[PDB]
């Protein structure tokens, strides 16, 4: 999930916009539902994943609100110790204490029903049982029992018109959420939201600890130790799901990373240089990062020193050679199926081989493999959410800057060779490979373009919809599910707030027993891939202006 | 009159719902939300409870066992039953405002129904407030902030004590999964806070 915040200083014909990209995967109908609240204190407009009663991505006229997802360390695992000689009872300060326990049926529709039982510590749900060692593993969530709390908080906030009164809604959120704050006064605000545990001193949180008693969290820590931002000097508040505030500790997720190589740098670097923002500009940020191959910028210096000392004609110089000449954006041909240019194709295949001979080869098996990922595999039908710099290339990349990583190298990665050494091995492996489909000449490689799909299917990969129903996109962009922009104080419009947003593929997600699609059912797909946007609406005027159909219900309790 | 819900929807469709009260300004959400996307729904539902082979067959047990381990409804309930009627109107009016429509529409199969109802062979039903609640905890709740491989981890560690030995094991360790890393790019500059 992306986002971007500008404030008065660096905003321009306005006080503050707000740019929001969510993650979560594309799918038809669409993930989120467009929606317009008017009364009982509230006045919103904006969007929501399934509908839910608070938008997550909305304005109220005074203030708006966004998230990007926390990854802040908010679950541990303890281990129970139980005994052989009693089923369903296990070890805390010093007695036997019995498990919760429900049991379930799953009736299937033309099958045999299925039971079995669902088992619950103090610390949480059972996940796991190894009888061997007469252990039960027991999965603790900071935000248990705050689970309504977290749905009732997003609504509120909606209701806030300053950032003392939504900053008391955020303190009630206790998912690992990021939060984002603007208003008509072009005031901007973040905070990196949830509950999140007292540790005892010594609690190593990437691994297990006993649930004998001694490793119990203290309780939760206060709200005051959740990284928060208000006006930073910076004028800018940026977040891709990376790290929110230095030395702040990471989910457990080994293949989750905060280091040295981020992919938010490709909007800080946006960001930074142009000293002001349009809001079209803001919004045309979008298109930018879409494009960004995200892992030109890590590698490009240690290739460029690797084969500087080839000749010209070193078929691995001419890779490298090419690659110095791209911009590193990624355009589609008039084929609407080839990539403009080979950098993507090339720099996957260095990096399958460069990681290979370095991470996974000092991670004994079955593991290695959990580094082996360049971050570009995919077929026909695309990536199924964002692209990122992938565990194993931020890993190398620590490595490659030598001394200059802040993480001491127990392991050589180079397993005691030049750097260098490695790297020409590696592009001998990816000119191997290229050079054997496309021919010898990377000017004329028409490598193949990654593409999107919304998908009939939920992200649990349930059906939502007919197969037929699933939509293809030529060109996949690494953006949000929807994006939403709202702008402040526009010193051009008369409404003190402009917002807008894309909810792809439509709507509604209406067919009627004849087959005929909703008039609304795909209208904002060609829209999507356009870059395009339509308005938002608040005001009963703006409301009234742009109606189309209108309902009236006498409804009582 | 505090009677009325009005609902005006834009050139791109778009509801907007207006009313006096909590529980009918929701019940509206919940009417133009199942007129919208009724099925996409209705399976949210069932995959937040695990309730998908019920009607989708064998194919989701699975998953349907991997949902129900992974929660306990009777928490979600204590959490509503303890809330304010204030609070509790959020709920009960979604849940009647779709449950309004859905009346309707298994009062009018032949003209309402979506067609995804009649393909895969079952019928929408009633929503109560447990059920919306559901859909945003077994989304937000319990697919994003719910991550670990704390278990993983321990297999890997152990894997690399083996290797290595002890001490330079767990300094792999450190070395592949940091717990903190001081070049990160952060949201927010080092200059105001740590
Ligand atoms: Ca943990």
């Amino acid at each position: 999930c992306n986002m971007w915040v500008i404030g008065k200083n660096k905003a321009q014909d306005a006080k503050a916009i707000m740019v929001n990209g969510p993650q979560f995967g594309w799918y038809a109908p669409a993930y989120t539902y467009g929606i317009g609240l008017h009364g009982a204190g509230y006045d919103v407009t904006g969007n929501t994943p399934f509908a839910y009663p608070g938008l997550v991505f909305g304005h109220n006229g005074t203030i708006s609100w966004g998230s990007t997802a926390g990854f802040g360390d908010d679950v541990d695992i303890f281990a129970e110790k139980l005994s052989a000689e009693k089923p369903g009872y296990y070890q805390h300060n010093g007695e036997w204490v019995k498990m919760l326990s429900r049991k379930e049926t799953i009736a299937v529709k033309d099958g045999q029903p299925e039971t079995f039982t669902v088992w619950r510590t103090l610390h949480g749900n059972v996940i796991k049982t190894d009888t061997a060692t007469q252990t039960a593993y027991a999965k603790a969530r900071a935000w248990d029992g705050k689970e309504v709390a977290s749905l009732l908080a997003w609504t509120h906030q909606m209701k806030a018109k300053n950032w003392p009164e939504w900053t008391q809604q955020a303190a009630k959120q206790a998912l690992t959420i990021n939060w984002y704050y603007a208003d008509v006064n072009g005031n901007i605000g973040y905070v990196h939201t949830g509950a999140y545990p007292d540790r005892q001193p010594g609690h190593d949180p990437r691994l297990p600890v006993p649930g004998t008693g001694k490793w119990d969290w203290k309780g939760l820590l206060s709200f005051d130790l959740n990284p928060k931002v208000y006006n930073p000097q910076s004028g800018y508040i940026a977040n891709w799901n990376n790290s929110p505030q230095k030395d702040y500790p990471a989910s457990d997720l080994f293949a989750f990373l905060w280091g040295g190589a981020d992919r938010v740098t490709e909007i800080d670097t946006t960001l930074d240089k142009q000293p002001r923002f349009t809001a079209d500009q803001a919004w045309d940020v979008i298109r930018q990062t879409s494009r960004r191959d995200l892992n030109l910028r890590l590698f490009l210096p240690a290739l460029k020193d690797a084969t500087a000392n080839l000749a010209e004609n070193d078929p691995r110089r001419q890779l490298v050679d090419k690659l110095a000449s791209w911009d590193g954006e990624n355009l589609v041909n008039d084929d609407g199926k080839t990539y403009q240019q080979p950098g993507s194709a090339i720099l996957n295949a260095w990096l399958t081989s460069m990681l290979k001979r370095t991470v996974v080869a000092a991670v004994p098996a079955p593991f290695g493999k959990w580094y082996s990922a360049s971050g570009y595999e995919t077929t026909q039908d695309g990536p199924t959410g964002s692209l990122n710099i992938s565990v194993g290339a931020k890993i190398l990349y620590e490595a490659l800057q030598g001394d200059k990583s802040p993480i001491p190298q127990a392991v050589d990665l180079f397993g005691g060779k030049p750097q260098q050494e490695v790297i020409l091995a590696a592009l001998d492996d990816a000119w191997q490979t290229l050079s054997k489909r496309y021919g010898n000449d990377v000017t004329g490689w028409k490598t193949p373009a990654m593409a999107l799909t919304f998908r009939a299917n939920n992200f649990f990969g349930v059906p939502q919809a007919a197969a037929k129903e699933a939509r293809h996109q030529a060109e996949y962009q690494n953006r949000g599910t929807e994006n939403d922009m709202i702008v402040f104080s526009p010193t051009s419009g008369n409404r003190p707030v402009l917002a807008w947003d894309v909810v792809a593929p439509g709507q509604s997600g209406f067919i009627a027993p004849d087959g005929k699609a909703d008039k609304h059912y795909d209208d904002q797909l060609i829209m999507y891939e356009s870059f395009g946007r339509k308005s938002l609406w608040l005001t009963p005027q703006d409301v009234d202006e742009h109606k189309e159909s209108q309902e009236v219900l006498q409804v009582q309790r | 009159p505090p009677t009325e819900v009005k609902i005006v929807r834009d050139e791109y469709g778009m509801p907007h719902i207006y009313a006096d009260d909590t529980y009918r300004l929701f019940y509206g959400y919940g009417y133009v939300v199942a007129q919208d996307r009724l099925f996409q729904m209705e399976m949210a539902r069932r995959s937040t409870q695990g309730t998908v082979s019920e009607v989708l067959g064998k194919a989701f047990v699975s998953f349907d066992k991997d949902i129900r381990q992974n929660y306990w409804p009777d928490s979600i309930r204590a959490q509503i039953a303890s809330l304010s009627a204030e609070d509790k109107s959020i709920l009960q009016g979604y849940a009647d405002g779709m449950n309004a429509w859905i009346d309707k529409v298994n009062a009018s199969p032949d003209k309402l129904l979506p067609q995804q109802f009649s393909t895969f062979g079952f019928k929408p039903k009633h929503w109560e407030p447990f059920d919306v609640a559901m859909i945003f905890v077994g989304t937000m709740a319990n697919r994003f902030s719910d991550s670990t491989s704390e278990i993983d981890n321990l297999a890997l560690l152990t894997a690399l004590k083996d290797k290595y030995g002890k001490q330079q094991g767990m300094a792999v360790f450190n070395q592949l999964k940091w717990l903190v890393n001081p070049s990160a790019p952060t949201t927010i500059a080092a200059r105001e806070s740590a």
